[PDB]
RNA sequence: CGGAGAGGUA
């Protein structure tokens, strides 16, 4: 059959990596089938790379804190885990930091292979303030989604790895809602208000549109059963 | 007497009112209420109700 | 009234309405009970013309 | 310090209530500007007699007690007490 | 409203009337309940208005003898061995004995098992005495309740408060377009059923010749017939339909005081007031707040809760003193097209829809052509098929008034389905009205994918004390799904005292629980321990009555497992589109000026003294003059402002009322000089 | 078991009652 | 601000402005033609009513209006049906359930009755009660259950804080509350599971800020660590920006509260927003919280028999000892009715010992949403002492419970009661609107009418009186008396400087002041002593209850004062004194 | 930790109206909401076709009797309420019932013409005595959801004429369940299994085709972006 | 729509 909508979708800028998505005439019911769909797949498909684990020189045993460094461990690992990197190969890759001295340790002191790059150099880390040395490895891998600490059973390769949960994606938050969109004698028209929040390394635009691509293929498994059945079309734009 | 008699024993109060030859001034709310006047509380005080609104010079010439 | 004055009775009615209205559980500002209290006490009986 | 009002809620009572000393002046403001707005209007299809039209853009439909209150909240009207 | 309301208004006692008490002056004593009510008159059912305590219900075995004392049967007992032999004991015959319950433990035989016996005694007083003081006892533990108390099963679970809600809350519960008995009942709907008189039973035994939709025939063993007619689509007093149903087939045989045929509110002549609705027992996203209820869309899609109701309407035509008013349908000064409905004589065509202001009779009045149109009119907010007419004529030597010619009756008949407004009921004093009504799509439903059709708030259970609709729910549901108690190693010692032929049932099995010697808690444990799976194989509800749900909007199943099973609603005569009204102008009335008052005279809404309270606490004057002044009776006022308001000009000011004007001329008719001064 | 065997045509509804009645309604 | 408006009704009260539109956008030549369009419903006339209801204010009133909040202003807008929707939030204030009530509609007409309607009345100003100060429109019933489930930590629960153990690092912290919501999602997390977070737009409580910043404050965008639930994050994400950060379990006492602060310390706009995000929260929290009924929740105490058998025991003892001649009726029936009230008041403990602290009865109870612990003593313990025709408790109780069915006997007495008490409500309320007529018309005509008479006259309100060993207990009944008044005398202590000047508010900071200072008695201005002729004067009635600053020049306060009297008189029960 | 394996969705046939669909692999905590979302697609807006109205010989409204029929028409009505109707025109289609003389009609009775079939011979619609005689004339058409009777004053039909509520809805039921694999090394995915029962009219598998078209339809518009 | 009565809802 022939739908009497045709949806059209609208975007609000709140910020360079923030924006606010609507999509205005949906047929009664069609905006909870889409919204909840649309945040998963933008909250759970789209690649991306995150550090996997870490290893301190001078911190084995105890992981309280580091010799010569203000900060203890802990904010160590929360300051790594907030790094927005991209990498291509798909084996890990394995970084390093170093800085000797005083002074601020920050996201741009390390020198990263060609095929990994960083897109916040200007990221706080650390701050030597006991003429101490730091000297930290880091490990990247590419993924998709959320990823607790995987716990290492074979602890053989070395002792004072320090694994950590991995934010692949680069979407950080999203939150969608629904409201009535009509009054030509109908008041149950539903809309969709999605709000989006990203990373350093995507838009939101390029997230919603890789989302809509992969449901689209997901839903493509669905029609192959039966080409010619009938569905609802949309029309030409 | 209006006031006291819409409120309770209207024979009585009728009856003494005009033994009495009373004069009703109307100042209340009951008796504006009842003659359909504006009550002299809230936004139909004397001094609110007789403000006078006019633009400002600037916003006259901005126009 | 007739032994202590205006203001004890005042107080006095404040009083007893309060406790009656707190033993319920009923929060009400004392200055409602002082409006009516007021509005009790405002005349005099004559003695000599 | 507070998301965009929206409908009736607009402009933010607060900030009305800066411009006058009490509710009861805002009313009585109010009323009156928006009975000259109102009067504007129904002469303007004769001719300009003693009143002012909107001091500021209105609406596609916007109402007149809603003009005159934009209109005491972007300062721009002066009033007296009696 | 439907049988039950009719058998109660027939057994009702009112202590009100001309000789009676005063429905004000009456005290708080008179309206007590009396130990001498004890099975005479019922303690749970009565109004709740100011009529609380003076109108009662008659009890289930309660008579009057001639005297005008009602009695009630006891059981006699000599020597500390029950006997069975009634006897009918008058309040003071009753006060000099002692008499025991009826849950009194016996032992085959009258003897009592227990040494010793509670009994009740002359003033409201209970004591223990031994076995061989007691005198009578009771016949049944439903001795005290009426007819419609004793069909809210777990009575004893529930409070008075909504016992009494519920009692008078089944007989207000409007007949629907099909009906069907609870899955869980008490007993006492078939007898009650009978005892109305809605169902068509047979006299004598025979066989059913022909049946049809109009008649039954029987055709008797001594070669005698008798035919019964059914009444279709019938008008009760207060709108509903009154249809009823043959249940028999063309070669049936019948028996002497077998049902014959169905009636409003009865299904194979027994009690159905409701429908057997799926529940669900939690809160949802604040629509089922504050006692609303939240529906499915299948209630509307396959008609569960329509009802039909029917309208009359009449007119007639006098003589007048201008003379001969006549039906015609020359009426001048209206198009062809809105008379396309009306036949020659003057009337509408059966079958025809009619929308508000529709013409239903044309008639004209000689005002005086100057002959003025005063046809017959649909009112406001009214519609339907028109399904009858009655016409009667002078002309044709009827009965009619003096000086009346003509009086057309027209019936219009509409069918309802529930919407959002409409007021629902259980049988254990829950009511709500609906506010919402979803779509199948995103409601809870069960893991093989059952929606639910009813969704009720948790927080109005508890606190009201009235638990019975929990147990009635558990209950539903083992009823509905089936059951079977592995006794491979003798019976569980839970169903030790479970009545045979109760140690099994089928899927959709109907059982009771009378009103005080029902079901027990363990039996209930023990049964929901013990459910047949369904169609796949799977037990959804499980020993503690709880099911997993899915929630319907996101996908994701909710995190605790969530109360269901059946429970029996009702949809009450409190329908919204009987209660909606606006106005803006309309008939005032001739002493005062002031608009009328009520639905049907299109009247206004009343803003009382503790209105003008309110506002002149809000300190809004300009508010409260214009409600006062201009809205209700300055003349010129109203005509002024409707002027200003059709054209963009501003309202303009009040003048005097003319109810101030009305009080000085009374005053004045009083001998009293009075004047304003100015 | 079941509830009512006085009227004839009745339906079969069992009840959980637990004690007899000497008297009918 | 809003509500839901049939169209059916809409189409009628608004019919004169439809018929001008009609006429003007030309569906109509004259005004005939528009009003035979509108009695005819035709499809032209939805859409210019869609646009003419547009930002007219709407009055709705409930019966009986017992105070002034019962008649509110809304935003109409127009909904599909033939019922009005109406906002959860002001049920309190109209006293309105949806088991069947009515509410009636006004339409007013002239600039200054729409200017009256929009500010005066209008629903989102009227947040407070003008009797107390007390919030009205705040959560209650579902939504405080959801939001006291969701600001609640369990101890063990999933991905709980882990410290250190010699061979990993810390478990349980995150980066963000991002963070935290995708572990969540992931069903790694526990809503209600103790943390270490890592926060940016929280503002730290008083301790933190001081003792981490200093000075210069807290300036949106620095971080600290926070050591709570997520719960407690996403509830203190829906206050205001500059809101110190709350870390506690959401008790009705406690929003009761934040909901004050919010009020006097914020514009009434914030005040209304942050409502309506704390209703949206509470309705979301409030289905996923796991309450409903079976009777397996409604636990029976596992010691009821022994406690009857006691106190049977002692009701045996002293039956006997009235059978010898040892004391009278009245001293038996008195020690029967002693015993049993112990009774009950155990198996009372008891219950409340053995139920769990998460079941679904107990967490509504003490959650403070509805309903108190004798209905759930009744429910699942034992209902009772009883009383007889006089009102006198009867010395035989009622042991059963309603999950156990009363018999037939102790229903009896049970129905005797609840008409009983039926009756008497009815008689009650009849009894109430008398005085509260008489309250109004004996003090309808006071209304302030000047701003200060300056008089030197005042009373003095004891406000914390002394300990014996030296110490000031403050006095229970003080925000009553001393809130909301101004200051007649300067308040000194031990000969040193003011420390509240004349003509103070004395608000909370004013009182806590003075109580530090050692002063128990001042004296403040009250209507009892004011001299204006006529009227009061503002500085004497003192702060406005409803609106939280001093009262204005035209305001009636006797009405608002018999208002506030004779409302809760139904609640106050009509029991030789 | 990027798994490279595309989703794969394969049938089982459990009946004729009855199947299973499985989809795996999928990201962990995906397969609700892909199961939902089908599931509220297929219950809400496949095409269908049902009767609109309905026109008996001697009567002319709903709420009268035909003389012979036990059935009150209303009851006759609710029992045609329970069709099944597949029709392969994009047009109104009438079909028609005769019966005469002692028997109990049925809906085997009904004459469609080409393209339009009922699926449930047997229904049962009434029964006639002796001097019963039923025609009754059923219009046939296409849509979705579920849509009221539409008034003769709407439609400007005759009185003879009585519009009926129609359901346009071939599935009947449908259900999900996740299978998770949570292993310890995060390797996780989903497994998805959906069921669909059909009442008849249509296969299950043409449903899940319908809901999978509508489903991409919707869904290619925010890919637009790009 | 003037009055009287009866029943019901919150
Ligand atoms: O008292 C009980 N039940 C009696 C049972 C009874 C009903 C009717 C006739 C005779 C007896 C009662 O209902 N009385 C009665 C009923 C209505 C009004 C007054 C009375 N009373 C109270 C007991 S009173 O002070 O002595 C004298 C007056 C009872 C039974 C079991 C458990 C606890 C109980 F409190
Ligand atoms: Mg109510
Ligand atoms: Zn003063």
């Amino acid at each position: 059959m022939l739908i009497s909508q045709r949806p059209t979708l609208s975007e609000d800028v709140l910020t360079d990596n923030r924006s606010q998505f609507v999509i205005e005439p949906l047929e009664p019911g069609f905006g909870y089938t889409l919204g909840n769909s649309l945040r998963r797949t933008l909250l759970s498909s789209i690649p991306g790379a995150a550090v996997t684990s870490i290893r301190i020189d001078g911190v084995l045993h105890e992981f309280t804190t580091v010799p010569g460094v203000k900060e203890d461990v802990t904010e160590i690992i929360l300051n790594l885990k907030s790094l927005v990197v991209s990498s291509e190969e798909d084996e890990p890759v394995t970084m390093y930091l170093r800085k000797q001295g005083p002074g601020e340790v920050t996201a741009g002191d390390i020198v990263p292979p060609a095929g990994v790059t960083v897109h916040n150099p200007g990221m706080h880390i650390a701050t030597l303030n006991d003429k101490g040395k730091l000297e930290v490895e880091l490990v990247v891998e590419r993924g998709r989604g959320y990823v607790p600490a995987v716990q290492n059973r074979a602890s053989g390769a070395e002792i004072g790895r320090i694994p950590v949960d991995s934010i692949y994606s680069p979407v950080l938050k999203v939150t969608y809602k629904v409201d009535a969109t009509r009054v030509e004698q109908r008041t149950d028209f539903d809309k969709l208000i999605l709000d989006v929040e990203t990373k350093n390394s995507i838009s939101p635009r390029d997230a919603l549109a890789s989302a809509g691509k992969t449901l689209v293929e997901l839903f493509g498994l669905a029609r192959e059963l039966n080409v010619e059945a009938e569905g609802i079309e949309i029309g030409p734009s | 007497w209006l006031s006291a008699a819409s409120f309770q024993e209207t024979t009585r109060v009728l009856t003494d009112a005009a033994i009495n030859c009373r004069s009703d001034k109307l100042n209340g709310l009951k008796e504006n209420v009842i003659i359909g006047k504006l009550i002299p509380a809230g936004t139909g005080i004397n001094r609110y109700r007789n403000i006078a609104v006019q633009p400002t010079e600037e916003a006259r010439a901005a126009a | 009234l007739r032994v202590q004055g205006p203001r004890e009775v005042q107080i006095h009615l404040v009083r007893e309405v309060q406790e009656v209205y707190r033993a319920q559980g009923v929060s009400i500002h004392d200055k409602h009970i002082e409006v009516i209290v007021r509005q009790m006490l405002r005349r005099v009986t004559i003695i000599d013309s | 310090g507070y998301d965009t009002p929206l409908g009736i809620t607009n402009p933010p009572i607060d900030e009305l209530l800066d411009r006058v000393s009490s509710k009861y002046a805002l009313v009585i403001y109010a009323a009156k500007r928006a009975r000259q707005i109102n009067d504007y209007y129904n002469q303007l299809g004769e001719g300009i007699l003693e009143y002012v039209g909107p001091l500021v853009e209105p609406g596609l439909q916007e109402k007149p007690l809603s003009i005159a209150l934009r209109e005491i909240h972007a300062d721009l009207l002066e009033h007296t007490e009696g | 409203n439907n049988p039950l309301s009719g058998l109660t208004h027939k057994r009702r006692l009112s202590a009100l009337g001309p000789g009676g008490l005063s429905r004000e002056r009456a005290g708080l004593e008179v309206r007590d309940v009396h130990p001498s009510h004890y099975g005479r008159m019922c303690p749970i059912e009565t109004p709740e208005g100011p009529n609380i305590g003076l109108i009662g219900s008659l009890s289930v075995y309660a008579r009057v003898n001639p005297f005008g004392f009602i009695e009630t049967p006891y059981r006699k007992v000599v020597d500390g061995v029950v006997s069975d032999e009634i006897v009918y004991l008058t309040a003071d015959e009753e006060d000099r004995h002692v008499v025991a319950q009826a849950n009194s433990p016996i032992d085959a035989d009258g003897r009592f098992v227990e040494p010793r016996v509670l009994v009740r005694r002359k003033a409201g007083e209970v004591e223990y005495v031994p076995s061989s003081e007691v005198d009578y006892m009771d016949v049944s533990p439903r001795q005290m309740v009426s007819v419609a108390t004793a069909m809210i099963p777990f009575l004893e679970h529930d409070d008075a408060n909504r016992a009494l809600m519920g009692a008078n809350m089944q007989r207000q519960a409007v007949p629907l377009v099909r009906s069907e008995a609870p899955l869980v009942g008490t007993g006492m709907e078939l007898r009650a059923a009978i005892d109305a008189g809605d169902v068509v039973v047979a006299e004598e035994s025979g066989v059913i010749e022909e049946v049809s939709a109009d008649y039954i025939t029987v055709m008797h063993d001594n070669g005698t017939r008798r035919t019964y007619r059914m009444r279709k689509f019938a008008r009760s007093n207060h709108g509903t339909c009154a249809n009823q149903c043959p249940i028999v087939d063309a070669g049936d045989r019948v028996e002497a005081g077998q049902v014959i045929a169905d009636g409003p509110c009865t299904d194979d002549g027994e009690m159905a007031l409701g429908k057997n609705l799926l529940v669900a027992i939690m809160p949802w996203e604040g629509h089922n707040y504050e006692d609303a209820i939240i529906l499915s869309n299948r209630l509307v899609e396959e008609d569960v809760l329509t009802s039909i109701h029917i309208e009359e309407h009449e007119i007639d035509a006098r003589d007048t003193k201008l003379g001969a008013e006549e039906i015609t349908r020359d009426i001048p000064n209206i198009s062809d097209e809105v008379l396309a409905d009306l036949d020659e004589r003057g009337i509408v065509r059966i079958g025809a829809e009619v929308r508000d202001g529709d013409i239903l009779v044309g008639k004209v009045t000689p005002k005086g052509r100057e002959v003025r149109d005063t046809s017959l009119k649909v009112p406001h907010g009214e519609s339907g098929k028109v399904i009858g007419i009655r016409v009667f004529s002078r002309e044709d030597e009827d009965e009619l008034p003096a000086g009346v010619n003509e009086l057309v009756r027209v019936y219009v008949a509409q069918k309802r389905k529930i919407s959002d407004g409409d007021k629902l009921a259980g049988r254990h004093g829950n009511k709500g009205v609906i506010g919402k009504i979803l779509p199948v799509e995103d409601m809870p439903f069960l893991a093989d994918g059952t929606p639910v059709d009813i969704i009720l708030n948790t927080h109005g259970v508890p606190r009201r004390m009235n638990i019975g609709q929990i147990l009635e729910t558990h209950l539903g549901w083992c009823a509905h799904s089936g059951w079977k108690v592995d006794a491979a190693k003798g019976v569980p010692d839970w169903a030790a005292r479970l009545p045979d032929e109760l140690l099994e049932a089928q899927p959709n099995a109907i059982v009771s629980t009378p009103v005080f010697d029902g079901a027990q808690e363990a039996e209930l444990q023990g049964l929901l321990s013990c459910t047949l799976p369904n169609r796949d194989g799977d037990v959804l509800v499980d020993a503690d009555g709880k099911a997993m749900l899915f929630d319907g909007r996101s996908g994701e199943p909710f995190p605790y497992p969530v109360t269901v099973g059946y429970m029996y609603i009702m949809k009450l005569h409190h329908l919204v589109d009987d209660k909606i009204h606006a106005r803006s102008t309309g008939p005032y009335s001739m002493i005062t000026q002031q608009p009328l008052g009520g639905k049907a005279q299109f009247g206004g809404q009343r803003f009382g003294e503790m209105e003008c309270w309110a506002m002149q606490a809000y300190g809004a004057a300009y508010t409260l003059q214009e409600l006062l002044t201009i809205k209700s009776d300055d003349t010129v006022g109203r005509v002024k402002v409707y002027e200003a308001i059709v054209k963009g000009e501003n309202i303009p000011e009040p003048g005097i009322p003319e109810s101030f004007k009305v009080l000085l001329k009374e005053l004045q008719s009083l001998c009293l000089n009075v004047e304003v001064l100015s | 078991s079941s509830s009512n065997n006085s009227v004839p045509g009745a339906p079969n509804r069992v009840s959980f009652a637990k004690l007899r009645e000497p008297l009918e309604v | 601000h809003q509500c839901g408006l049939p169209k059916l009704m809409a189409l009628e009260l608004f019919k004169p402005f439809v018929m001008k539109r009609l006429v003007d956008l030309n569906h109509a030549q004259n005004i005939k033609s528009a009003k035979r369009m509108v009695e005819r419903q035709r499809p032209q006339v939805w859409d210019v009513l869609e646009e003419v209801i547009a930002e007219h204010p709407v009055l709705l009133n409930r019966a009986p209006t017992l105070h002034r909040l019962g008649i509110q202003a809304f935003e109409p807008m127009l909904v599909e049906g033939k019922a009005i929707q109406l906002h959860p939030l002001v049920c309190e204030a109209f006293n309105a359930d949806f088991d069947g009530d009515q509410m009636a509609v006004h339409l007013p007409l002239s600039a200054e009755a729409q200017a009256e309607a929009r500010i005066l009345m209008l629903s989102s100003n009227n947040i407070l009660s003008p009797a107390s100060g007390r919030p009205l429109a705040m959560p209650r019933l579902d939504m405080v259950t959801g939001l006291y489930y969701l600001t609640t930590e369990v101890p063990g629960d999933t991905g709980e804080y882990q410290p250190a153990s010699g061979d990993h690092p810390e478990t349980g912290v995150y980066s963000s509350p991002a963070e935290a919501i995708m572990a969540a999602d992931r069903g790694v997390l526990s809503v209600r599971a103790k943390i270490k977070v890592r926060l940016t737009q929280l503002r730290p409580p008083v301790e933190i800020e001081a003792e981490l910043f200093g000075h210069s404050g807290w300036q949106p965008g620095d971080a600290w660590m926070a050591e709570t639930t997520l719960g407690r994050v996403m509830f203190n994400e829906l206050l205001p920006l500059g809101y110190p950060f709350v870390n506690k379990q959401m008790h009705k006492k406690v929003q009761a509260a934040i909901i004050n602060d919010l009020a006097e310390r914020y514009p009434m706009i914030v005040v209304a927003q942050t409502v309506d995000k704390l209703k949206d929260a509470g309705f979301y929290w409030a289905t996923r919280s796991g309450v409903t009924v079976s009777m397996a929740d409604v636990l029976v105490p596992p010691r009821k028999k022994e406690i009857l058998d006691h106190y049977e025991e002692r009701a045996d003892k002293v039956e006997k000892q009235f059978q010898r001649g040892a004391l009278n009726h009245d001293e038996r029936n008195e020690a029967l009715v002693e015993i049993w009230k112990e009774a009950t008041d155990e198996v009372g403990q008891a219950l409340r010992e053995h139920y769990p602290d998460d079941n679904p009865i107990i967490t509504i109870v003490d959650s403070g949403a509805t309903g108190n612990f004798t209905q759930t003593r009744t429910l699942a313990g034992m209902k009772g002492l009883v009383t007889n025709p006089k009102g006198e408790f009867i010395p035989r109780p009622v042991k059963s419970s309603f999950r156990e069915g009363l018999t037939v006997l102790e229903y009896f007495i049970n129905t005797h009661g609840a008409r009983k008490g039926l009756a008497d409500t009815a008689l009650r309320t009849a009894d109430s609107g008398y005085l509260t007529r008489r309250l109004v018309d004996v003090s309808q005509d006071v209304i302030v009418r000047e701003h200060d008479c300056q008089t030197e006259r005042g009373i003095v309100v004891e406000l914390a009186e002394r300990a014996p060993d030296g110490t000031l207990i403050r006095d229970p009944y003080i925000e009553t008396s001393a809130y909301a008044r101004t200051l007649g005398t300067d308040a000194v202590d031990e000969a040193g400087n003011v420390i509240v000047e004349r003509g103070q508010d004395l608000g909370d900071p004013e009182i806590d002041a003075l109580l530090a200072a050692g002063i128990t008695q001042v004296k403040v201005r009250s209507v009892l002593t004011c001299a204006t002729s006529t009227g009061v004067c503002a500085t004497c009635y003192g702060r406005s209850m409803a609106t939280g600053k001093l009262v204005d020049i035209g305001e009636a306060v006797g009405i608002v004062a018999a208002q506030s009297i004779g409302e809760p008189g139904t609640q106050l029960t009509m029991r030789d004194i």
